């Protein structure tokens, strides 16, 4: 039967579960220097 | 196990924004004493509302702490909210919508934001890796199994 | 007293960057609904802080808010803080390099970090207005009717 | 105040905003073959165009090299433009402007700008340290005053 | 070629990541002198590359040719390419994989990195609508009066 | 205090002065209208 009231709307989806914590797909792209060969301008 | 009653359906993009930020960096000209990889730990968070019929809006919230040793390194967090418009859809086939597709949506622009204010604070990049909502939704219910979608023929 | 340029001061540029950002948008959704005509409000502060022997950390606060009255559009705060290793001059120079200066220097900066938030939250661009933190304290110091250009020297 | 000298510039940030941007990267999916140790070759450019009286655009354009050899990390170029009001100087004075300080005004756009880039294609992200030839002359010319004191409290 | 189905297949998604990216605005301060918004013409592109055996990535050119009456708005294209293994299946249920499902999940990320470049043009907000290449192909199998080219290949 | 103090960082700033907006030409944009269609094939 039509119960208006329940409308579009059964559900609201407020958490995401993600229990399985990373930082990014296994392989270290952190590493990067020669950023100035020379110092500071004074 | 789906029950998932495919239909022709109306869905539609209204608006896509980020709502809020935040980028702490408490030890921020202590950061430069830790040097290794930061730990960090992301974490995954929705807020919705219902605008109007038809109409709602569910804001993607992706949280990020990182720490080297046992002293913190960086804090950073984007919600992406986004307003959408669906038809036709009901029951798990309008669950499913809000609770995997338009997370998906939101997920591209919620990930860079945060690896932009990466770029702000002159560190190493932070770019968060693909999350399947859509299995992960999956995995909150255990097995997708609703059926809905039905023919009120009147005239 | 004038011809006083010995070799005393000593300033580097060690690190400019955000320490902290902030964009908070409550009526994101809500903006649709009002006029696209805020007071733009713009907010200055500066602070600095020994890390160091004669290394201090100078922050910038800018605070952008955008509100037509009690409507806020959005809000934006970006922490600019730069280290800069200072000594070497005393008083009215001193007091114009943490003050004057170096704000200066995460001026611009700042006003990037705030302008692409604002633009990400889907509102109009802010740019934020220049103010001449040198020139205006040794305007009112007592050069209120003085000029001085600088000689364009190679090296 | 007797503003009867151009010392302080009728200055004025009409818009700012990236004309170009551009990423390359040949070699994206070597990245896992690749060793993260690419020698940054910066390069920079700035540009001018009077749109109309007083109105003058700058170009400032920054393209990034990241490279061991042949095998490339990317190139990454952003030639941002800025319509920007200078009036009171002209000539040489006008040529320290567009020529460093409006750029300056525009480098951190397209320093993020390309920082974003090089997170698109999943690079080390690395943030160029400022570097001001308009503040160099502000560094070099010292003013006259140095002694200050004189503070505590009114009340 | 091949029919294939079957469900144990494998089919993870590695890593996302831009290969190529441009955005051109050659009359940016001109079209903002038009006060309208401007007609965008939708350009579309596929490629794909072996990177390995059942490791297979594609590429998902998204072009946006904007223009506001006889004259360009903003130009931009993004090769959105990505790594997928692709394990269990071959032949035509490959090429609908690759060819499909793979650009539409580059999709979301094609759009983002569009929009963030528009935003930082300062042009108004651009949000695609997401296009399902899987359930147009369905149709294409019965809709094929003879012939049958394409091309996908890309370093 | 009373007598003698002197911080290293005193800096008066007792002449904060700076104009405000600098916004004029207000070009209807925020996002892009006339793109794609409604079509959206699922």
């Amino acid at each position: 039967d039509k119960a208006f009231q329940d409308k579009l709307y059964p559900f609201t989806w407020d958490a995401v579960r993600y229990n399985g914590k990373l930082i990014a797909y296994p392989i270290a792209v952190e590493a990067l220097s020669l950023i100035y060969n020379k110092d500071l301008l004074p | 196990m789906s029950e998932q009653n495919n239909t022709e359906m109306t869905f539609q993009i209204q608006r896509i924004y980020t709502k809020d930020i935040s980028f702490e960096a408490p030890n921020a000209p202590h950061v430069f004493q830790k040097d290794w990889q930061p730990e960090v730990k992301l974490d995954l968070d929705t807020a919705s509302s219902q605008l109007a019929d038809d109409v709602y809006e569910v804001v993607l919230r992706v949280t990020v702490t990182a720490s080297l040793g046992e002293e913190t390194a960086f804090l950073c967090e984007v919600q992406q909210g986004g307003i959408f418009s669906i038809a036709g859809i009901e029951g798990t086939q309008m669950a499913h919508c809000l609770g995997a597709y338009c997370p998906n949506i939101l997920f591209p622009y919620a990930r860079e934001c945060i690896t932009s204010m990466v770029s702000r604070g002159t560190f190493p990049q932070l770019n968060l890796a693909p999350v399947n909502f859509d299995a992960l939704f999956m995995n909150y219910l255990q097995q997708q199994a609703g059926e809905g979608t039905e023919e009120h023929q009147d005239a």
